RNA sequence: GAUGUCGGCUCAUCACAUCCUGGGGCUGAAGCCGGUCCCAAGGGUAUGGCUGUUCGCCAUUUAAAGUGGUACGCGAGCUGG
RNA sequence: AGGGAAACAACCCAGACCGCCAGCUAAGGUCCCAAAGUUGUGGUUAAGUGGUAAACGAUGUGGGAAGGCUUAGACAGCUAGGAGGUUGGCUUAGAAGCAGCCACCCUUUAAAGAAAGCGUAAUAGCUCACUAGUCGAGUCGGCCUGCGCGGAAGAUGUAAC
């Protein structure tokens, strides 16, 4: 999975996911991308799984570049636990998605083998996504 | 038959068909593509 | 018009005179008789005769033969490798063939690189990749 | 190139907002140094045609307000960041004896016959297109020329490597920003 | 392009009724085909047939491309005998009733209706003969699910052409 | 200012995600067998040794010994291990 | 409190001083239970969607933008198709156009892929671009959007208008 070396702190609060993705939505070092269309959450296992359906359905080149990163903890009451006795504890990692934020970019293969490969990535991940081209 | 959510065209011969309101699939090669609902 | 492709030919090469090697093949197209037979006049002693082995042809109606920059014959000649003639039982399950890329000096003569690939390198990646699918492969 | 244009005598957020879901149309503006400001309203389907040009944004564009005709050089452009269409278009004015920087694609040419390619395996790696440039509107590139063809693998071509085709003046280099434009590597 | 705006193109020797909303054909080798033509419908005359819809729907659309097919084979089978050569095996005709022994115990009687008749040219073999060509592919089917073909040595009864699945274990 | 447990007995009632019996499709289904998936709830759907047992493990049967809801059905019906 | 949301402290409208067999409205409504449009104009929708719902899958249908294939006669359907060395490759009952291990242009001159794969688990049969004489033409592949279709199985009785 995709983690922090280290954080700051151990725990984030809740919070929320509002607005469109104005920064993050173009296709910066890649020639194609995934971007999404809905907002949600990306658990870096979920990033991680694509990613390898990305980089096994390539089997030739290309640059894949993985632009999301993971960096808020997300924590979990374990079973028969009675609630409130202090926050529980980290169990894995999320990016926090939005609108517009471009998921994954290739460049060095066709546009065809590029659609095909994100239809591959698209399939693992629970967010409403799309394709797109260089503008 | 073959009971899906998601119905294709498996190969070239296999032909998709809007019967009775059901999504079925015929193939005239191979009646293992056969599917029905999707 | 006739518009379709992955068309199939094979006869015994030079005289389509024989027919039930095949026998009753068309009932589609509606061409005539009298136009394939009269440019047996220049050249033998090239490109193996008389075994089946198709030309892919395109139609026209000029009538006044017509050859391309062409001398590759690639689909139908090749089973033997050794001197036995039949086909491959199943693809990919009887394995008892053990084969390589190994003696090609023999055709190496005349490898002729203009209508095969750039250079000869790649002439080494054609032959890499000449027979490669139904029962053998290339590393060597 | 030629757009048509109108008036715009209504500005703000939900005037905006009405124009693009009930009209059909776009907002923008066009500025230079030397006149006002004046917004004026597109069409988002005559200028995406526009846009699906390559040479769309370094070329001198004709723009058409009423019988009023100016030329315009596209210098902005913002986009709906989740479907991806034009809102407001933000474009300049061109002057004849005027500095007028803009973003120029780069195009890479003989990608084939490369040394790094062909003999060596490895793959070229277009880290930048879009390049910026300083130029007087006389002199527009619509591309420029990025020749691949003498390069070894392993090596990097930057912004010194490659032609400023008749006064064309690249931005980064007028600054110590020597960027890689693109490169040659090995494979995975 | 479409069928509909094809003519039927009737020979001399069926000689049709024209009756406003019902067509009535009429002739030798086989007559009284009655067909009630639907009302999304126009049929019109000449030296040759040909039909025409009504109104804009997407329904009529297919209802008169049907219906000149419905008299397409409804003329051609009041001119020719329609048939069907079903290959078998054993077949004992004897009369309107049909006699065949399908690997059972029970040699199973097929009885058939007014219109169709099935001959015996040979000793595996059944040539049908009918007026309308929905009856004979009818009959047709009725004695094939007396026994389907089983693909891996093959017993059954088929149809004319051949395109049977088979199968080797 | 009381809605008295687990199990067994007695009596049930519904669902269907069907255990048998019935009808099919595909098959890597030659046939006896099967595997899986549809359709179907009409009727059926063990006796015991151990332990308080539910369960479980065995023994022997059956065409089969289905899975669940009903105050984990049922003590103003019984028992009380 | 009253009216509406079937029933429903907290939701919507509205804050009951008392009487009236007077009127006008709010929310919500106007086919019958049950008071008021079986009202008008233009559409959409065939699921009883409305009147339960997700990933995803569908020639369901309406609308609006665009491309090229578009009569020198297109998208599926009838009257030739079919070579100028050689055994073009570690294999020896049998390794051509589907094995662990891959693929781009020199003929006599109007003709065309050393193959993206179903055949007689393989040989001797045969479905995909046609530089055309031939039937005579208006159709094929994707985007945005409206409404719909499967995905959708439970226990006393229809039983989520």
């Amino acid at each position: 999975m995709l983690q922090p070396k280290r954080t700051k702190f151990r725990k984030q609060m809740t919070g929320h996911n509002r607005g469109l993705a104005h920064r993050g939505s173009k296709v910066s070092f890649g020639e194609y991308a995934l971007k999404a269309t809905s907002r949600g959450r990306l658990t870096a296992r979920q990033i991680e799984s694509a990613r390898r359906a990305l980089t096994r359905h390539v089997k030739r080149g290309g640059k894949i570049w993985i632009r999301v990163f993971p960096d808020k903890p997300v924590t979990k009451k374990p079973l028969e636990v009675r609630m409130g006795k202090g926050k529980g504890g980290v169990e894995y990692w999320v990016a926090q998605i939005q609108p517009g934020k471009v998921l994954y970019e290739i460049e060095g293969v066709s546009e065809e083998l590029a659609r095909e490969a994100f239809a591959l990535a698209a399939a693992k991940l629970p967010l409403a996504t799309s394709f797109v081209k260089r503008t | 038959m073959k009971v899906r959510a998601s119905v294709k065209k498996l190969c070239r011969n296999c032909k998709i068909i809007r019967r009775d309101g059901i999504v079925r699939v015929i193939c005239s090669a191979e009646p293992r593509h056969k599917q029905r609902q999707g | 018009k006739k518009i379709q492709a992955y068309i199939k030919l094979q006869v015994k090469a030079g005289q389509a005179n024989p027919s039930p090697p095949v026998g009753p093949a068309l009932g589609q197209h509606g061409v005539n008789i009298m136009e394939f037979c009269k440019a047996f006049n220049a050249k033998t002693q090239g490109q193996e005769p008389g075994l089946p082995t198709p030309v892919i042809i395109t139609v026209y109606s000029d009538r006044s033969f017509t050859f391309e920059t062409k001398s590759t014959p690639a689909a139908v000649l090749l089973k033997k490798a050794a001197g036995i003639t039949s086909g491959s039982a199943r693809p990919n399950s009887q394995k008892v063939g053990t084969v390589t890329r190994a003696q090609l000096e023999e055709i190496a003569k005349t490898k002729q690189a203009d209508l095969t690939a750039a250079d000869l390198d790649a002439a080494v990646r054609t032959i890499a990749g000449s027979a490669r699918s139904m029962g053998l492969n290339v590393e060597g | 190139f030629i757009v048509n244009a109108q008036v715009r005598s209504d500005l703000g957020k939900g005037a905006s907002r009405r124009l693009r879901r009930n009209a059909g149309l776009v907002p923008a503006v066009v500025y230079g140094g030397d006149k006002e400001p004046q917004s004026v309203t597109l069409e988002l389907r005559e200028i995406a045609k526009l846009l699906e040009n390559e040479a769309a944004f370094s070329h001198v564009i004709a723009l058409n307000v009423g019988g009023v005709k100016e030329t315009v050089l596209i210098k902005a452009l913002q986009r709906h960041p989740a479907k991806g269409f034009v809102m407001h278009a933000d474009f300049l004015r061109v002057v004849a004896d005027h500095k007028l920087t803009a973003h120029v694609p780069l195009h890479f040419i003989n990608e084939e016959v490369a040394v790094g390619v062909k003999q060596a395996g490895g793959e070229i790696s277009h880290t930048i297109s879009e390049v910026e440039v300083s130029c007087l509107p006389k002199d527009l590139p619509e591309f420029i020329e990025v020749d691949m063809a003498k390069v070894e693998l392993g090596q990097i071509v930057h912004l010194s490597d490659l032609k400023a085709p008749k006064g064309v003046e690249l931005v980064q280099l007028a600054h110590g920003n020597d960027l890689a434009v693109a490169n040659i590597h090995a494979s995975r | 392009s479409r069928v509909a705006k094809n003519p039927v193109k009737l020979p001399a020797g069926v000689e049709i009724k024209l009756a406003g909303q019902q067509l009535s054909i009429k002739g030798a080798k086989g007559a009284l085909e009655l067909k009630v033509h639907p009302s999304v419908e126009v049929i019109q005359d000449s030296g040759e047939l040909r039909f025409a819809a009504r109104n804009g729907d997407q329904q009529t659309r297919a209802m008169a491309g049907t219906t000149r097919a419905l008299v397409n084979n409804m003329v051609v089978g009041v001119s020719q005998g329609f048939e069907r050569k079903l290959q078998l095996v054993g077949v004992q005709a004897k009369g309107q009733v049909l006699s065949l022994s399908l690997g059972f115990s029970h040699p199973v009687d097929y009885e058939l209706p007014a219109g169709i008749v099935a001959e015996t040219p040979s000793q595996t073999d059944i040539l049908i003969k009918g007026i309308d060509k929905q009856l004979v592919g009818q009959v047709a089917a009725e004695i094939r699910d007396f026994r389907p073909p089983e693909p891996y040595k093959g017993k059954g009864v088929r149809y004319a052409d051949e395109v049977v699945r088979r199968k080797e274990a």
